């Protein structure tokens, strides 16, 4: 609601939301550590953490630092991503 | 535990095409390929979603790669150092037998990331002396937590009594 | 002066891989609030110069801008063009950095003075929201029984002709009977398209009460929204060119946020 | 036997179907970019013509409930006709009784019937209310288009045992495509016999023996449905609203054979009166050597040629490709049905 | 002798060959994507066609209780023939009778009448079966094919000893390629109701070629003699191979086109042709598709035989287009040995250059 | 003296070379995925070809 159902890199429309922080899990969670993001912006920030061990501080999307990164990584998404393959759940 | 069962339950739902793209998968990431990352996601984030204890990511793509390359049988209480330690009472004392235990003792000085080949060749080293079962349950429970001392004892521990007998 | 821009939109290619472009144009909210991002305010640039801030309407202008979208454009390639109408200068490249994958040319934009005179001939296209409104009794439940209330509504619903009209006559009328006002008069009317444009709308909807106080906890519902579209196409003569440059910059009907009022004009 | 129609077209763009974003449609042919017409739209173009009200006694529908609350008289059955509906079986993933069932307007009184029969279980009514809808099947339009229903069993009662609802059609339609290149629009960007007619070649297929199959052994509704179907394709505008067709070409064989090779290089024009003439030498160049390099002996095959007033001519100007010539519509339905045996075009409208 | 036959056909936007979601098949030759139709489609098109259908003997099903008891009449015998199926190894496992079983035999009657006999035990009367089953060979369509069946040994009984069931196949063919860069479109569709109160579907367009290769002494040995009946599957397959197309989505899609060219030669060795299309075929505005496909066909399969010469075995071949619409050598050169314009005059010179058979009494011997 | 032989060939669509599971084999080389023909293969193909025969 904060967010206005707006992604915070591409400005689409939002769906999914990003943990910038781990300090606190399941009992207390303020709306201060979680940013709005689409599909692929997130999926982007997930492959991008995969070994990285960044444990509790995660990508922020707002930093300008990441941007240059992140597009890339999108870029691969819309080269290579089949359809076909999220349908019909394997 | 909830969560691994039903992962390896999948993982032994899978069909031909999907284990040879997680063949081809090994000694790889989960962020290069996408395919792979496609297949894992649909494979795991559901189980993520329902079950807070599911495996983590690094120890779920190993296994399934694992299992990709190896596709053994599922089955409670056939654990590894259990057929390592059967096996290893048919080798010669003095040479073959310390050449296999330093391989099967290699694991405690390695991390989740370089668990990979030694684990390969010790399967190899099962497929090689027809055998079909592994419990690839207990192995992703004592893979989750293999950070902690009495883990590696109760592994060492279960070897030592398999082998004594 | 006016400036006209136009955008171009792949809509085709491979369709197993995603395509944010063609997507982009599901929802008639989505493409009026994109192409509202393109007028920022002279602070909100200054403060974020990649746009990487949380979207908030209150920071960028207000100012009635038309649009529309049309579509096959050939030359063996798919492509889709919008055409914006404003009286301000678009800043494309603030509203585009981070989505150039939406794109399939880089956007154009160019200057507009035009200057007609009395008894003029021109070939126009236009869109038209076909509503009238209307006092309808309501009907409810419909469980195998209908059921009337007593309350009339007062609703805006889609104009309806008799069943020995046919609807390009029915349009024709209903556009001459508004044409004196505008400072037009036709000469010819042909009906291209009918049809509807759908989109949904987010509202915030409260929920429980902050333990802490100062506000709510708060949630999103989606509301529809349908419009009945008509396209048209003929030729003009203008009245008088006083009128007729209001008519311009202003549009010829209703749901003018939503890409549905817009006069394209050629000299014949 | 097997009829196939060969039709040359030309059609506005006020007239023609559009895709989800409102472009028309199109497809791409030889290597280049065509306009396209769907099949569908042809279908239910003819389905609810004004030629093809007299052959109209099929509905699809998902609001069963509704058509059965419209014979009960009995403002008393609403939810007992829904939960017979729900036992058979018609709920799909999600939603509320949205299954297509596709049937005859002459059982849903059988249906009130059953639905009004408060001595009769709701298990045995449920496979009554299927029984009835496994039978009725006696639809012209049904006959050529066929039908398919699979009942869920997400929500299928205990036993409710369901009969064979399928039925073979006996119509292959394919999507028409323009013979030239795909004509660009004109752009108001660049601001400072309204359009153009494209042109199209249609296809279609009928087996005599499987309509008269379906029909239950009727032999003049089958005519009667053939000539209906016929002056509905000639006499028909997908969307909008005489326009002739230019050329008809009618054959009776054994195998299908389609002519849409004879536009695999597309047909350009300096000047657009010369397009359809041109379009039309072409088809025939492909049937000549088609003609003459895949069948002899055994059954031939005989045609009959129609176009308005005889304005164009398709037989090389001395070959006998076509048996006869035909200068209007009703004279070649005429020639038409006498080829099949009889079935004058008068006495088969005395049917439904 | 081996029996190459190589087809150009152009296809009219359909859909004839797609997978669990819908859309048509594809593939990557020569580093791009083209269309492709699965060589078991042409096979069972071929198998269940008019043409073929006089050779017609076998059948492939997994009942074949049912079979026996139509066969038997108006007695009971389904749980008989079934649990002796059952002790045969055909996997009970699993709730299914995944194993297909290939065995022609359509005088099944002699199942029936083991299946009818209450004189023998129920495993005399299994072995029985079994040696009847891995005996048929016969019914052409297994001269083409034919690997009849493995049999399950877990499940099955310890007194039955199977023969061989292997049938040597003597056919093989090609996935069909295009010739161009395939494009997949979508078309999107409505229910529309009638009673007052978007889909999408996958479809594409393309230029096929496909290659066909069979061997003319595998297909006597496995008919066990019988060379008329040899030179009649010859001749229907062409015929067959000729004018057919696979039955999906044709009512919707109606794509009866038939093949622009044609080439039949006769040589001791396989060779394909497909690597004339490793560069894709770009439409120029003078020509048109099928003609420049023809054209770099013609190329290659003229640098194939100047570069692969032997003297000591000649090849021939001959060229068929409709009506001599498409010539194979435009050049220069005489490639083809002879061209025919009609399709059964290229059958019957099949026919005597095989044999010397003619179409007229080979078709008598029906099998 | 060494006979050294080097051929480049292309071949459609097929599966020449399989492993347990069924799959094409396959190789890294440079770092990238390649197909990849087994030497054994290769060898007992000439073995029993027709021009080895005699
Ligand atoms: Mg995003």
């Amino acid at each position: 609601v904060m967010d206005h159902a707006a992604c915070m890199v591409c400005k689409a429309p939002a769906t999914t939301v990003q943990h910038v922080n781990y300090r606190r899990a399941g009992g207390k969670e303020i709306p201060e550590d979680l940013r709005a993001l689409c599909r692929l912006c997130h999926d982007a920030c997930t492959m991008l953490e995969y070994g990285s061990g960044m444990t509790t501080n995660r990508i922020d999307p707002c930093d300008p630092i990441w941007r240059e990164r992140i597009l890339a990584k999108r870029k691969e998404i819309v080269e290579f991503r089949s359809r076909g393959q999220r349908f019909r759940k394997m | 535990n909830r969560g691994t069962v039903d992962f390896i339950a999948s993982l032994e739902n899978l069909k031909e095409g999907d284990l040879g793209i997680l063949r081809k998968l090994r000694g790889a990431r989960l962020d290069e390929k996408l395919p792979g990352f496609d297949l894992f996601s649909a494979l795991w984030w559901p189980l993520r979603q329902k079950n807070q204890r599911a495996p983590k990511r690094e120890v779920a793509w190993l296994i399934a790669k694992l299992f990709a390359e190896f596709r053994f049988e599922q089955r409670e209480g056939a654990t590894l150092p259990i057929l390592m330690g059967g096996i290893c009472r048919k080798l010669e004392p003095k040479k073959e037998l310390p050449r296999v235990l330093a391989r099967f003792d290699q694991l405690a000085s390695l991390d989740i990331m370089q668990m990979e080949e030694p684990l390969s060749v010790i399967m190899g080293i099962l497929r090689k002396h027809q055998q079909v079962c592994l419990d690839w349950v207990g192995l992703t429970d004592v893979l989750s937590f293999w950070e902690q001392e009495p883990v590696k004892r109760e592994w060492s521990d279960s070897f030592i009594k398999a082998y004594k007998i | 002066m006016i400036y006209l821009s136009r955008l171009l939109i792949d809509t085709g290619g491979n369709p197993d891989r995603p395509r944010p472009g063609r997507k982009w144009l599901d929802n008639i909210y989505n493409v009026h609030r994109r192409l509202s991002m393109a007028f920022p305010s002279g602070l909100r640039r200054e403060q974020d110069p990649h746009f990487l801030k949380p979207f908030s309407p209150n920071d960028f202008q207000k100012t009635p801008f038309l649009f529309r979208v049309d579509n096959n454009i050939d030359g063996n390639d798919k492509r889709a063009i919008i055409i914006v109408q404003s009286v301000l200068e678009p800043d494309w490249d603030y509203c585009f950095q981070n989505a150039l994958d939406f794109l399939a040319a880089p956007p154009e934009t160019k200057e507009y003075n035009p200057e007609f005179k009395a008894g003029q001939l021109l070939r126009f296209r236009l869109r038209v929201n076909a509503s009238v409104r209307r006092h309808i009794p309501e009907m409810v439940q419909q469980d195998g029984q209908t059921i009337e209330t007593g309350k009339i509504l007062h609703k805006r619903v889609s104009l309806t002709w008799d069943a020995s009209s046919t609807p390009d006559q029915a349009l024709a009328d209903w556009l001459a009977a508004k044409s004196p006002k505008l400072g037009f008069t036709l000469q010819r009317c042909e009906l291209l398209q009918l049809g509807w444009v759908y989109g949904s709308k987010p509202e915030p909807k409260n929920v429980k009460v902050k333990e802490q106080g100062q506000g709510y906890w708060r949630e999103h519902k989606y509301n529809p929204l349908r419009f009945r579209a008509a396209l048209l196409e003929g030729v003009l003569e203008v009245d008088d060119p006083k009128l007729f440059l209001k008519t311009l910059s202003s549009g010829i009907g209703k749901a003018k946020s939503f890409g549905f009022g817009l006069l394209s004009v050629l000299p014949i | 036997m097997l009829i196939e129609i060969h039709m040359i077209q030309n059609h506005s763009p006020a007239n023609l179907n559009r895709d989800d974003l409102g472009a028309p449609k199109t497809c791409y042919f030889g290597g280049v970019l065509r306009s396209r017409i769907s099949s569908q739209c042809i279908k239910r173009s003819i389905r609810t013509s004004n030629d093809f009200k007299a052959l109209l006694g099929g509905v699809r529908t998902r609001r069963l409930a509704d058509l059965i609350q419209q014979e009960a008289g009995e403002t008393e059955c609403w939810k007992k006709a829904q939960e017979i509906l729900n036992k058979c079986g018609f709920k799909n993933k999600d939603d509320n009784t949205k299954m297509l069932v596709f049937m005859s307007k002459d059982k849903i009184k059988d249906l009130a019937r059953i639905v009004l029969d408060n001595s009769l279980g709701l298990t045995e009514a449920a496979q009554q209310v299927a029984n009835v809808i496994a039978q009725a099947t006696l639809a012209p339009d049904i006959a050529l288009c066929g039908r398919m229903l699979e009942p869920n069993d997400k929500d299928k009662d205990k036993k409710v045992k369901w009969s064979n609802t399928t039925v073979e059609a006996a119509l292959q339609v394919a999507h028409a495509i323009s013979t030239h290149i795909a004509r660009p629009e004109i752009d108001y960007f660049v601001a400072a016999s309204m359009f153009a007619s494209a042109c199209f070649y249609k296809y279609f297929s009928i087996d005599w023996e499987q309509l008269v199959k379906n029909l239950k052994g009727d032999t003049n509704l089958a005519a009667h449905t053939v000539g209906a179907f016929l002056l509905a394709a000639a006499k028909t505008n997908p969307s909008g609203k005489h326009n002739y067709p230019d050329g008809i070409l009618v054959e009776f064989k054994n195998s299908p054979i389609s002519y849409a090779n004879a536009f695999v290089r597309p047909v350009s024009v300096v000047k657009e009166s010369d397009l359809v003439e041109q379009s039309i030498g072409q088809l025939s160049n492909y049937v000549n050597d088609i003609r003459l390099g895949y069948y002899d002996e055994q059954s031939p095959v005989i045609g009959f040629w129609f176009s308005p007033n005889n304005r164009y001519p398709l037989g090389y100007k001395h070959s006998k490709l076509a048996s006869r010539n035909i200068g209007n519509l009703n004279e070649l339905v005429g020639a038409v049905l006498d080829y099949i045996g009889g079935f004058k075009w008068e006495e088969v409208q005395k049917s439904k």
